[PDB]
C-alpha cells in the first residue's frame, strides 16, 4: 500500500518466527525500541500490528519515534512510545518504472498531524487559502496528495524501499502471539533439571506405564506433587521421581 | 416449567490426572438437584457466573448460541455455528438480529465487522464460563434412555476449547434451526471422587445437606457412624443501630440571619 | 555546497548552458535542483523546478538535466531575458534541507 | 497571491527582531513551510523549515537564533530572529507553495525582507 494509507495487519494467535527475520540478510534496517534484537521471541503481546508502507531512503529515518517531516507528520506518525521494530529493505528493482513508477503517492498536504496509527485517507481537494475550490484546482486550491517519481535512473535517495513495520501492543489481553519455543533432548533414568510447559522441577524421568485421558497434561498425586508429565512433543508419559537423597 | 438437576452439570476443574483421590476444589459448579428451567422460544437470557446448557434433540433443532453483553454491535459478541462437519467459532462486532435465528441460509447478524478471533475444528450437555479471558467450555455426549427426563446418571464435563479472547458475558441467547435446559453455576466447593483411570464416577454437593457437609469435613465418600463437627453457626445482625446525644444548645443563627438591622 | 561555476558570460543567440556539478546526496540533486533566475538587485525567481521538469511561466529558454554528481541547467535561443543571477539548491547531506549550492552570476 | 516581507532593515547587534512575513491568496497556516536567509555575495541557506503540522527544522543558517512563524488570524506569517549571532547580517526569505509524478521543492520566493544586522 502506499505509505499515505498503510495497510494494518493483525497478527495474532500464531508463532511469529522472530528469529527468521533477524537472521536474515535481506532488510537494511532493523531498528527495534523497547525490545531487544536478538531476544524478541521471548517477548509475548497481545497484539501485533504489521504496518507495510513505501518510503524514500532519505525517509527511512523517519519512520521512528520523535521523528517529523512530510510523510512523518502529514502520512504516517508513530508515537514516542512505539514498541515494535522497523524493517525496510531496497526495493529498487522492484518498484521503478522505465517512465516513472507514479502508482505509489504519500500525503503531502493535511490541516494537522496524524495522530498514532491514524489513517486518513479523505481525497477532498485541500484548500490552502480562504476560497472555497468547489472541485476547482486553481490559487490556494491545491490536492493534499502527491506522487513519487520512481524511476530506474533516481539515484539511491529517490529509489523505492519497502518497509514493513512490526507493532507490538500488549493490551489487557491473554497475549496470543508469541515466538518459537525451545526444545531439548529427552533425558531418562538420570537427574535433570526439567521444564515441561509450565511445569518445572528437578528429578529423574523414567518410562511410565500410567494410562492418561486424552486431555490430561500431568498427573499429581495425593499430596498436590507432581509425579507424572506428558511429553509435549511425543506423546510419551514419563513419571517424575526425586532424586535420591538422605543422610551421611 | 423446572426440572431436577440431580447430580449433573460437574466439569473436570483442571487439565490434572488424578488416580484415585477425592480432591476437594471450590469452583463454579451446577448445584446438586438445583431448580433448571425446561425449554421447549429463544429469550434473551442473563448470563450471571456461567450457564449450564443441556438438549435432548434427535433432529440437531438447537446448534448454536449468542453470548455478549449488548448483542447490538456495540460491543464484542461471541458468534459459534456448528453446522454439518465445520463449526465455525468466531468474535466480531457483530449486527445481531432483534430474534436471531438459523434455517434449514444464514440470517443471525446482518454485519459481522472487525473479525478478532476465529477457530475452526442425544444428550449434550455444555458449561460456558469466561475466566480471566479465557472462555471455558466443556462439552458430554451420551446416550440418552429417557424421553422426557435428565437421567439421574453422572458424567463429568470434559474439557474442548479454551479461546483466549477477552470477552465480558452477562447475558446469552440460544440459536436454533427440541427442549433444551439452562441453569447457573455457584462458587460451592465439591469433593470429587476419582478413578484409578483419571476419570470422575462420584461427587459431593458440599452444601446439598449436613450430611453432605460432614463428608467434606472428613473427606471421604463414606461417613462412619459418630459425631462429626462440620460448620460453625453464628447469628447474623439484622439491623444497624447508630446512636448521639440529643442536638442541645444550637447556635444563634437566627440572632444574625433574622437581625433588625444589618 | 554543490560546485557551482562562478559566472557565466556571453552575448545572447549562441547555445549555452549552466552546468553544476554536485552531488547533493547524489541523484543529480535528487532531481530537485531547485534552478532560479535570480534577477540582480531583486530576490530569487525560481526558473524550472524538478530540473527535467519546465515549471509555469518558464522560458522557450529554460532547461534541465542532471546526471550522477553533476546537473546541467541549459538555457536555449540566448536572449535577453536569459541575462540573470542562477542559483541551485538541493537537500543538506541527505536531508529535507534544499541548501544551496556554489551560485552563478550569469553576466552578459 | 502575494508574500510581502516586513521587519528588515537597521537594528543594533546582537538584539531580536519580530518580523513579520505577509503572504496573500494562500492563508499561511498548512503549507509546508521554509524560511531562509541570504546575505549579499551569499546564498539562501534554509534557515528554518516551518512543516504546515507545526514542526520547524533549522537545518543549517539559523541556529537556535531564528524562530519562523506564522500568524494564523491575519494570514501573514511572522519571521522572528532573536539573539541573532554577528553572523546573522542577511536578508530574509519566506516563501514555500511548491506546484503551480513530480517533485516540487521550494518553487516560490517572495518580495523578500533585506536586514543590516551587525
Ligand atoms: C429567619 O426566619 C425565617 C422565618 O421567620 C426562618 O425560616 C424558617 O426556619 C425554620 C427553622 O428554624 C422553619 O421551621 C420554618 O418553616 C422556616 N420558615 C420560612 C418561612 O422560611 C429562618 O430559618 C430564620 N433564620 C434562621 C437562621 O433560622
Ligand atoms: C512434532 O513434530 C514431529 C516432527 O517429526 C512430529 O513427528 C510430531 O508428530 C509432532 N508432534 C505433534 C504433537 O504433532
Ligand atoms: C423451583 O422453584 C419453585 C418455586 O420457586 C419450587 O416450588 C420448586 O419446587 C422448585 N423446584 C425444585 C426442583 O426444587
Ligand atoms: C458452515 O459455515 C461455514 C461458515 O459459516 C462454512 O465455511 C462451512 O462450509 C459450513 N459448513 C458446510 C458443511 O458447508
Ligand atoms: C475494532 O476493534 C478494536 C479492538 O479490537 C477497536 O479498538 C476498534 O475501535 C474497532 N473498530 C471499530 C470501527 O469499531
Ligand atoms: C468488561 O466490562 C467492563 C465494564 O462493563 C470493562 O471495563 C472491561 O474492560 C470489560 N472487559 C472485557 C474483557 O470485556
Ligand atoms: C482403566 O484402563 C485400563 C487400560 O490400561 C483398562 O484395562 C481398565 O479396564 C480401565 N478401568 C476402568 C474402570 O475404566
Ligand atoms: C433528648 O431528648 C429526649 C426526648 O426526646 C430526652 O428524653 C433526653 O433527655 C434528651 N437528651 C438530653 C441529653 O437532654
Amino acid at each position: 500500500a502506499s505509505v499515505y494509507a498503510w495497510n494494518r495487519k493483525r497478527i495474532s494467535n500464531c508463532v511469529a518466527d522472530y528469529s527468521v527475520l533477524y537472521n536474515s540478510a535481506s532488510f537494511s534496517t532493523f531498528k527495534c525500541y523497547g525490545v531487544s534484537p536478538t531476544k524478541l521471541n521471548d517477548l509475548c503481546f497481545t497484539n501485533v500490528y504489521a504496518d507495510s508502507f513505501v518510503i524514500r531512503g532519505d525517509e527511512v529515518r523517519q519512520i521512528a519515534p520523535g521523528q517529523t517531516g512530510k510523510i512523518a507528520d502529514y502520512n504516517y506518525k508513530l508515537p514516542d512510545d512505539f514498541t515494535g521494530c522497523v524493517i525496510a529493505w531496497n526495493s529498487n528493482n522492484l518498484d521503478s518504472k522505465v517512465g516513472g513508477n507514479y502508482n505509489y503517492l504519500y500525503r503531502l498536504f493535511r490541516k494537522s498531524n496524524l495522530k498514532p496509527f491514524e489513517r486518513d485517507i479523505s481525497t477532498e481537494i485541500y484548500q490552502a487559502g480562504s476560497t472555497p475550490c468547489n472541485g476547482v484546482e486553481g490559487f490556494n486550491c491545491y490536492f493534499p496528495l502527491q506522487s513519487y517519481g520512481f524511476q530506474p535512473t533516481n539515484g539511491v535517495g529517490y529509489q523505492p524501499y519497502r518497509v514493513v513495520v512490526l507493532s507490538f501492543e500488549l493490551l489487557h489481553a491473554p497475549a496470543t502471539v508469541c515466538g518459537p519455543k525451545k526444545s531439548t533432548n529427552l533425558v531418562k533414568n538420570k537427574c535433570v533439571n526439567f521444564n515441561f510447559n509450565g511445569l518445572t522441577g528437578t528429578g529423574v524421568l523414567t518410562e511410565s506405564n500410567k494410562k492418561f485421558l486424552p486431555f490430561q497434561q500431568f498427573g499429581r498425586d495425593i499430596a498436590d506433587t507432581t509425579d507424572a508429565v506428558r511429553d509435549p512433543q511425543t506423546l510419551e508419559i514419563l513419571d517424575i521421581t526425586p532424586c535420591s537423597f538422605g543422610g551421611v | 416449567a423446572y426440572t431436577n438437576s440431580f447430580t449433573r452439570g460437574v466439569y473436570y476443574p483442571d487439565k490434572v490426572f488424578r488416580s484415585s483421590v477425592l480432591h476437594s476444589t471450590q469452583d463454579l459448579f451446577l448445584p446438586f438437584f438445583s431448580n433448571v428451567t425446561w425449554f421447549h422460544d429463544n429469550p434473551v437470557l442473563p448470563f450471571n457466573d456461567g450457564v449450564y446448557f443441556a438438549s435432548t434433540e434427535k433432529s440437531n433443532i438447537i446448534r448454536g448460541w449468542i453470548f455478549g453483553t449488548t448483542l447490538d454491535s456495540k460491543t464484542q459478541s461471541l458468534l459459534i455455528v456448528n453446522n454439518a462437519t465445520n463449526v465455525v467459532i468466531k468474535v466480531c462486532e457483530f449486527q445481531f438480529c432483534n430474534d436471531p435465528f438459523l434455517g434449514v441460509e444464514f440470517r443471525v447478524y446482518s454485519s459481522a465487522n472487525n473479525c478478532t478471533f476465529e477457530y475452526v475444528s442425544n444428550l449434550r450437555e455444555f458449561v460456558f464460563k469466561n475466566i480471566d479471558g479465557y472462555f471455558k467450555i466443556y462439552s458430554k455426549h451420551t446416550p440418552i434412555n429417557l424421553v422426557r427426563d435428565l437421567p439421574q446418571g453422572f458424567s463429568a464435563l470434559e474439557p474442548l476449547v479454551d479461546l483466549p479472547i477477552g470477552i465480558n458475558i452477562t447475558r446469552f441467547q440460544t440459536l436454533l434451526a427440541a427442549a433444551y435446559y439452562v441453569g447457573y453455576l455457584q462458587p460451592r466447593t465439591f469433593l470429587l471422587k476419582y478413578n484409578e483411570n483419571g476419570t470422575i464416577t462420584d461427587a459431593v454437593d458440599c452444601a446439598l445437606d449436613p450430611l453432605s457437609e460432614t463428608k467434606c469435613t472428613l473427606k471421604s465418600f463414606t461417613v462412619e457412624k459418630g459425631i462429626y463437627q462440620t460448620s460453625n453457626f453464628r447469628v447474623q445482625p439484622t439491623e444497624s443501630i447508630v446512636r448521639f446525644p440529643n442536638i442541645t444548645n444550637l447556635c444563634p443563627f437566627g440572632e444574625v440571619f433574622n437581625a433588625t438591622r444589618f | 555546497v554543490l560546485t557551482q561555476p562562478p559566472s557565466v558570460s556571453g552575448a545572447p543567440g549562441q547555445r549555452v548552458t549552466i552546468s553544476c556539478t554536485g552531488s547533493s546526496s547524489n541523484i543529480g540533486a535528487g532531481y530537485y535542483v531547485h534552478w532560479y533566475q535570480q534577477h540582480p538587485g531583486t530576490a530569487p525567481k525560481l526558473l524550472i523546478y524538478g530540473n527535467s521538469n519546465r515549471p509555469s511561466g518558464v522560458p522557450d529558454r529554460f532547461s534541465g538535466s542532471k546526471s550522477g554528481t553533476s546537473a546541467s541547467l541549459a538555457i536555449t535561443g540566448l536572449q535577453a531575458e536569459d541575462e540573470a543571477d542562477y542559483y541551485c539548491q538541493s537537500y543538506d547531506s541527505r536531508l529535507s534541507g534544499w541548501v544551496f549550492g556554489g551560485g552563478t552570476k550569469l553576466t552578459v | 497571491v502575494q508574500l510581502v516581507e516586513s521587519g528588515g532593515g537597521l537594528v543594533q547587534p546582537g538584539g531580536s527582531l519580530r518580523l513579520s512575513c505577509s503572504v496573500s491568496g494562500f492563508t499561511v497556516s498548512s503549507n509546508y513551510m521554509n524560511w531562509v536567509r541570504q546575505a549579499p555575495g551569499k546564498g539562501l541557506e534554509w534557515v528554518s523549515v516551518i512543516y504546515p503540522g507545526g514542526s520547524t527544522f533549522y537545518p543549517d543558517s539559523v541556529k537556535g537564533r531564528f524562530t519562523i512563524s506564522r500568524d494564523d488570524s491575519k494570514n501573514t506569517l511572522y519571521l522572528q530572529m532573536n539573539s541573532l549571532r554577528p553572523e546573522d547580517t542577511a536578508a530574509y526569505y519566506c516563501a514555500s507553495s511548491r506546484p503551480p509524478l513530480d517533485l516540487d521543492w521550494f518553487d516560490p520566493w517572495g518580495q523578500g525582507t533585506l536586514v543590516i544586522v551587525s
